[PDB]
């Protein structure tokens, strides 16, 4: 379509809205221009969701408990408040880990204070203190406790920070109060920020005066990889094959000790900018540690990232970098040879959270596919700044898309494949459009790194080219 | 590394030696992990009776609950009405979770909106969100009805739903005659089933409270059926099927089958089927009203008895043989329709299956959990089968309900080893299946982690999970099944005896060790 | 020894130490058993390609066949007619076996008589047995019809069935009008499906061959349906249901569903339901005759085409999506009845399940066996699901059938790794699942011994069995299932994807080893 | 009922038959008199089955292949003829064994020559010879081959004896031809006798001039226990706890070497008189080995048999016998204490093959139950001679009962429990009468010995008293 045709599509879709919602949603839809550096001239983001329009966003508790803290495997995270939040988010995100669950690791368990009316009316601080004692008795190998506040905690005036300070001092245990109530902010995003500030204030400085860790010039941290389906492990293997030492993973398969060791690294490698740039900026300011953004989706971006990272070190790391590239060249070239002819020219629309809507584009292009529309649930304009150069001219961009908008865009653009989330999946399959979950990877993955590219390619082919898509119309109609 | 013609996903990719070696280096270098000996020691301790005693002394901590919160049930109830959009006044994170949770169980779209109350609403209340939200919802998704429930934010700050909706109409955000029933659904009271009860009673009030003067009981010659929180499509269907076989005119009040099972024919249908508004307006003219899951329909029962003046029969959930019999007999009594030969034959075919399978089912010991009515129907059928309920857990059950189940157990010699637990969670149940091991668990997908834990102690301690209940996330299309009536009893019976026989086959598969008992015929 | 409150049956009783020691002494004292190392060495050899080559060179030895003999099918066919007694002229040992074999699959009584020909009949013939047998059978069990087939004794000695029956009537052992259709069913020709064909064509000839002059094709406006050898009750039921749903008048010729599913209500019913004699006499007046399993209905087809003059449509078995579509479209063309909205929606619900489960089904590799129509339909549906049939075995298949399945396979990229085997047995198949290991077997209960063998080589070599076919003896009530139509396709799909997910859970249940991939949601 | 009432029942049931069948069946139905020793004056047996009356009997191939030869675990048994016989009899009978199936043991496999029409037309002797070579190649650990003739073998004039001798000499292998074609005899019985003679003629004498076996004065053989659900093992343990040495088991869990060693024992212990008295008489006449009948069903009979067996040896065996009885005394008394109150006074009808219709009576009486009717498929009159004293006065006896007769007898007598076979089970369950399989033990057992008695008692209780039997009448009827 021409830029004018995409613009007319936006305007036609907007016609259904009352004028207040119409004026607002117009600011969150745009035709891409890859020459734009200040995306605020084209699209705005990180604003309130208009009421009643069926946004796909979650809340700050999702961003804090579900995304940042939940994956830390050897701590116990309390969903503090009524029973709903921790139940819907129990084991829904595939932030993989190695441990003995219920004994030294706790990720897929749901610990909660299960608020009843007595707790609303009289406060939950006494319940939280008792709960902490019971956690300590029944799970003695936990290495710390986080308190993830649900909606009512702030509203009823509870003081979880003083419970955390008093109990933590009494039990000589790290107890992290997180004020991530779902009414805060406008999306998962403020949950990320609240969660990094809680790491900063309660955990990260614990070894500031401890010099016993022997650092090396090759020490790095993987910042902002939650190890979905093993994503961080298939990233870590390449960095260590290239000669670096990965001191910490934030936070997929992450431990509380490797978070506390992270101020000792020489370089923070940031994959999810949206969720972790806050603590990355903090460690630059407090410890002088530089951070750099990278991309391990598909061979082109992975190779570019390995070389960019290696250039910060020395010739020995650069020599290993080229050896890693040489090792995996026949593998991803074989993936391309098998699957690119099956996918050449196919057109995809994406809708995801805060990183992947731009960050997987290169992997699709490595298989000859075209991303004709993309957008984010909760990105900010610095994310859109990084997006516009990655998307083609006259492609469609949507921020905090409504269910109506996304359905209407899809019906006009008619992509060959949609990559989005579980609340979207079954809508579009019924329209006969192949769909891949780009959060959970549709229970597949990893997708990061060279080993992940093979799985990504296999997955896009098995779904886009599946025989089921030719069968939706009955032969008598 | 990958071989392009045999690509490995996470399992078994990460069992490759280079990944194994890398994960050992990560652990030893940076995780400061407890020694494996200590981990084993503590795991073993968590299987003991000493640990169970400490576990059951919990007063503040809940671990792995077997319940959800009220507005989840409100949304499922709302979905059962024609062209109705579930609308949860409050904070939007809740609606993302409700939709996703049902998405994963039904593998279907789940349509529901929020009005996205934020910090501003926390200070000023959510009236503006309600006015704009109702206007935006109706314009965009064109429902014929919006059924309003609440998140816990809106409950804590005390939003006046009735005033907000009335002001939305008085100020022209929605037409005065547009139907907007509502219910308060506080997550800190009861559970998801309570939210279903509250939402249904709100919709029933909306269409009948002020129009009772022209109503006459029995004048439409139908029987109302209220299903409650129901997540098996076969359970809606078997009830309609049986009533239709008897020629009984009925009205199923909240009927989400169609919208939870649309075809993949090239069109997305946001709405499909459902109870009509006219069916609710006319429901007081029914002969009577039958509650399929009475133990979470108490508020609905009070309204139907007190306002519609229906003499709601004292019936258990129609699960198992006796209670399906009683259900059909009561329906026959109210409607005047005889029980037809087709259902009599179906009944005898269930009894036949019971005679065929009784030797494998006899004395088998089960742990089980779920919602109150489901659990008590399962307990009742297990007793009819000659099985032994041992650990009966209902996290959201109450003392009156426990008294009723204890009486059912006392009436049968197969209940002598059974204990009913209310207010206990799946971390409580995990201890019980270690200290007093049953043969199987009957429960939802969260039971898989109990099975994993028991197997870690040793194969002889493993308690396999039989998936019956909600949510079921790690198998496909079991939501299509049936648990009510004779049909549901036949499916449960078949699943139970074949679970027993599958496990026996596993235990006797070892050649020259145990396969002397690996019989062809069972 | 036994503990009275925990009594042990053979498993695990004989794992007690005193039993173990006794069996060790028995072996070493008196059994002169090969050393365990030699047993291990020969077992490993039987898993190799070298062994497989020798295995496939067999010309005279058959091991673990996947077929039965003709009269078994004749009995099943006869059971489908109203108050009809299957009667097998010949040796009584056969009838004991036929009854027991169906008893164990259906878990139902199976009524069938012999006339107990003994050694004297080898010299003198079996005419006296037929005279007395027909008289005794009629007087004692009061059938309205006796359907006569043969055992291999009666075939080899050449008993003239026609003359024996005519002499029985001429001499007054049975009334001249009493229906006694017959068929020769030699066990050394074809297989049990051939016996069904032979018996049906004999019954069809009996009621129509000499009365064709008043027949008019189409005059009764029905379609005849011939099911063939069919051992799932749901398959009879789904064809009748779909035809009724279309408003298509029909006649199911041989319908045993009622007599294979009587209720346990206090009385034994030796006969129930069944195709009536009038329906067979009137069958030539139908619009046409559809054969559900045409690859074992060739004699019937020649009779229906050559004598009734029906233009039998070229239809595959109605299994899977495409072939169920073609069946309904052809019935619609013949009857003039449109395909109703309910069936269109059912079709779209199957496609929806296909889209929901396609990612777990894709590329999965299967070994499978059974009767020819069943096998080709299963192959067809697997291809529609994106699965790879790899080893396709049909012991009783022929070269023309093999050519047809090869053409189905060649039309799909998912058939590229498939080979079709005819005349091979389950010892052949055992070699194939070792040398070219699939993910699963789909077969009958005899497959459990192949699974046992593969596990013995190692857990990573185990090929689990998915039970679909006949006979199924080691699970209860799977004969109530469905494999035909959209309903059957939904059931097969659900079983396949959930077998994949159950095995993946077993493989990822190991704590701190593989349970990183023990996902709650799949 | 009274004697006259039973006699009247018999005559009323017989009224349905044509005169020829009526006169014949009258001879096979009797009212028991426990003083009778010449059963032939009140009941005749081992005659042809009347045609068309739905006898429950099988054939001589079932008696030879299914019963006697099939359990021998390290030989390969060919079902020789068409495919039916071996398929319907594959793994139908629970003659249990220890071995590695397909490698050194073969019991649950179905080896067949799968005759086609060209084999009928040309003869199968060529096919049999080639089959033998293929067996030797593909199953090299087999210790012998038997050839189980199905109906067509003798009818077409094949010479399997010549094939067996020629191939056996060629291959230094024991190949046993068995002429058990189904048209021989009238039932399973002649198959037993044929199978015995085949053992005698081709296997049993092989070690006649071999003196390398070390004898003891306590060597015995268990003759006629086919180890159904482990029955022979729970008998063997008692005999060896009593100081005896069980050289052989015919033929449950039996090996060919055990059989060849049997002429070396001191005493043959015959449990199934019907199937193996023939070879027992042969061994006494040829080798001077005496034999004796015994019964391990229930504690009373097991205690009596142990004492009678011990009395054949010296005082030391008699002392160990009383020690064995003392050890198990508290165990079977606990069984009686738990289950006899649940079963006291209940009435059972039995119909089985050639031994158990009399052998299990004492076990039922040990639980306070009364056997009010019993009978056999294929017993001879020496079996009925042994039955009269075992049954109460005026109880019903039926030989080769027809399906009609058994149904009518049950309808009048109304037993609380029926014990019979798979072809009977589902008839009587539909009538509302608890049913126990007394061939297959309903996939349970063992029932022999003290350990078997506990299982028998539990099984009779679980079925007779099951809650399902009170549910057959719909409450609206
Ligand atoms: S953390 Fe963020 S929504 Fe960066 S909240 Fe969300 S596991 Fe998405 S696009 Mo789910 S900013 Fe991670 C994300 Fe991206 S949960 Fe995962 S897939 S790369
Ligand atoms: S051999 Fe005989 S029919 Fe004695 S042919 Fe039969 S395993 Fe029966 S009463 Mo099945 S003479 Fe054994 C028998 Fe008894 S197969 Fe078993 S139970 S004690
Ligand atoms: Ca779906
Ligand atoms: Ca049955
Ligand atoms: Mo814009
Ligand atoms: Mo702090
Ligand atoms: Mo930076
Ligand atoms: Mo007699
Ligand atoms: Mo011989
Ligand atoms: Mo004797
Ligand atoms: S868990
Ligand atoms: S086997």
């Amino acid at each position: 379509m021409s830029r004018e045709e995409v613009e007319s599509l936006i305007q036609e879709v907007l016609e259904v809205y009352p004028e207040k919602a119409r004026k607002d949603r117009n600011k969150h839809l745009a035709v891409n221009d890859p020459a734009v550096t200040q995306s605020k001239k084209c699209i705005i983001s990180n604003k309130k969701s208009q009421p009643g329009l069926m946004t796909i966003r979650g809340c700050a508790y999702a961003g804090s408990k579900g995304v940042v803290w939940g994956p830390i495997k050897d701590m116990i995270h309390i969903s503090h408040g009524p029973v709903g939040c921790g139940q819907y988010s129990r084991a829904g995100r595939r932030n993989y880990y190695i441990g003995t669950t219920g004994v030294n690791a706790f990720v897929t368990m749901n610990f909660t204070s299960d608020f009843q009316e007595k707790d609303i009316v009289f406060g939950g601080d006494k319940k939280l203190a008792k709960l902490i004692d019971e956690v300590e008795t029944l799970f003695p190998l936990n290495k710390g406790i986080s308190v993830q506040s649900e909606c009512p905690i702030g509203l009823i005036g509870d003081d979880i920070e003083s419970v955390s300070k008093v109990k933590g001092a009494e039990l000589s245990k790290t107890i992290v109060p997180v004020r991530c109530e779902g009414f805060r902010g406008v999306s998962q995003s403020l949950g990320h920020h609240i969660a990094n500030d809680a790491v900063r204030d309660w955990v990260l400085g614990k070894r500031d005066e401890d010099t016993t860790f022997a650092s090396t010039p090759y020490d790095v941290a993987i910042i902002g990889d939650y190890n979905i389906g093993g994503d961080a492990w298939s990233s870590r293997i390449l960095l260590e094959e290239m000669g670096l030492r990965c001191v910490a993973q934030w936070s997929g398969d992450g431990s509380i000790s490797e978070i506390e060791l992270t101020p000792k690294v020489k370089l923070n490698l940031v994959h999810c900018y949206r969720s972790m740039n806050y603590i990355s900026r903090h460690m630059e300011e407090k410890y002088g540690i530089p951070w750099m953004e990278y991309n391990f989706f598909g061979p082109t971006k992975t190779i570019e990232s390995l070389r960019a990272i290696a250039a910060k070190f020395d010739e020995s790391i650069q020599k290993k970098c080229e050896e890693v590239i040489a090792k995996y060249k026949p593998e991803w070239e074989a993936v391309v040879a098998k699957y690119r002819p099956r996918l050449e020219g196919k057109r995809v629309m994406l809708y995801i959270g805060g990183l992947r809507p731009r960050h997987v584009i290169g992997a699709y292009e490595d298989l000859g596919m075209e991303v004709v529309g993309t957008g984010y649930e909760f990105a900010h304009n610095d994310d859109y700044d990084r997006t516009m150069k990655e998307m083609g001219d006259s492609t469609l961009l949507y921020d905090d898309v409504t269910g109506y908008e996304f359905e209407e865009f899809v019906k006009r653009i008619k992509p060959d494949l949609i990559g989005s989330g579980i609340k979207e999946k079954f809508i579009f399959q019924k329209m006969g459009i192949p769909f891949r979950e780009m959060h959970s990877w549709d229970y597949s993955g990893p997708y990061h790194g060279f080993d992940g590219f093979a799985i990504f390619a296999r997955d896009m082919d098995m779904t886009l080219n599946n025989p089921c898509w030719k069968k939706l119309q009955a032969p008598w109609e | 590394s990958q071989q392009v013609d045999k690509i490995k996903a996470s399992y078994p990719l990460f069992l490759d030696q280079d990944y194994k070696d890398m994960l050992a280096k990560k652990r030893d270098g940076f995780e400061e992990k407890y020694p494996q000996d200590k981990i084993d020691e503590v795991f073993q301790w968590t299987t003991t009776k000493e640990y169970q005693e400490l576990n059951f002394q919990r007063e503040a901590l809940t671990v792995n609950p077997a319940k959800a919160c009220q507005p989840l049930g409100a949304v499922l109830c709302a979905l059962g009405f024609e062209k109705t959009m579930p609308y949860v006044h409050g904070s939007q994170g809740c609606v993302a979770y409700f939709r996703s949770y049902f998405n994963r169980h039904f593998r279907e779209p789940v349509s529901c909106v929020s009005d996205s109350m934020t910090e501003d609403a926390a200070v000023f209340g959510g009236q503006q969100n309600m006015k704009d939200g109702l206007q935006n919802c109706k314009a965009t998704y064109k429902p014929d009805m919006i059924a309003v429930s609440t998140t816990c934010m809106a409950e804590v700050i005390g939003d006046d739903l009735n005033a907000f909706i009335n002001n939305s109409k008085k100020e022209g955000f929605i037409p005065d005659e547009f139907p907007v029933p509502f219910a308060h659904t506080p997550s800190f009271v009861g559970s998801h089933v309570t939210g279903w009860d509250n939402m249904f009673e709100g919709i029933a009030r909306y269409f009948t409270l002020k129009s009772m003067d022209d109503k006459v009981v029995g004048s439409n010659k139908k029987i109302n059926i209220v299903p409650g929180f129901e997540t098996y499509l076969g359970n809606f269907r078997v009830i309609k099927r049986m009533l239709s076989e008897m020629g009984v005119g009925y009205s199923l009040l909240s009927d989400p089958e169609e919208v939870l099972d649309t075809p993949a024919d090239g069109q997305f249908r946001m709405y499909a089927g459902g109870t009509t508004q006219e069916e609710m307006k006319d429901a007081p003219n029914a002969l009577n009203t039958v509650l399929l899951q009475p133990w979470h329909l108490e508020k609905t029962k009070k309204f139907v008895e007190g306002t519609w003046k229906h003499e709601v029969p004292k019936l258990n959930i129609p699960m198992g043989l006796d209670w399906t019999d009683e259900f059909l007999m009561k329906v026959s009594e109210i409607s005047g329709q005889p029980i037809p030969a087709s259902l009599t034959k179906e009944r005898g075919r269930l009894v036949d299956m019971m005679t065929d399978s009784h030797t494998w089912l006899h004395g088998k010991r089960f742990a089980l959990w779920g919602d109150p009515d489901f659990v008590m129907g399962l307990v009742k059928f297990l007793l009819e089968l000659g099985c032994e309920p041992v650990h009966i857990l209902c996290h959201n059950g109450n003392k009156r309900w426990k008294k009723a189940v204890d009486a059912i157990l006392a009436a049968s010699p197969y209940g002598k080893n059974a204990t009913v637990y209310i207010g206990k969670d799946l971390w409580h149940l995990r201890s019980l299946v270690f200290t007093d091991k049953p043969d199987f668990m009957i429960g939802n997908s969260y039971g898989k982690f109990i099975q994993r834990d028991t197997l870690h102690k040793g194969k002889e301690f493993e308690v396999p999970l039989i998936r019956i209940g909600f949510p079921i996330f790690d198998r496909h299309h079991l939501h299509r099944s049936t648990t009510l009536g004779y049909e549901g009893a036949m499916q449960i019976l078949t699943t139970l005896v074949n679970s027993i026989l599958e496990r026996l086959d596993e235990e006797t598969r070892g050649m020259q060790a145990t396969d002397y008992n690996h019989d062809l015929v069972r």
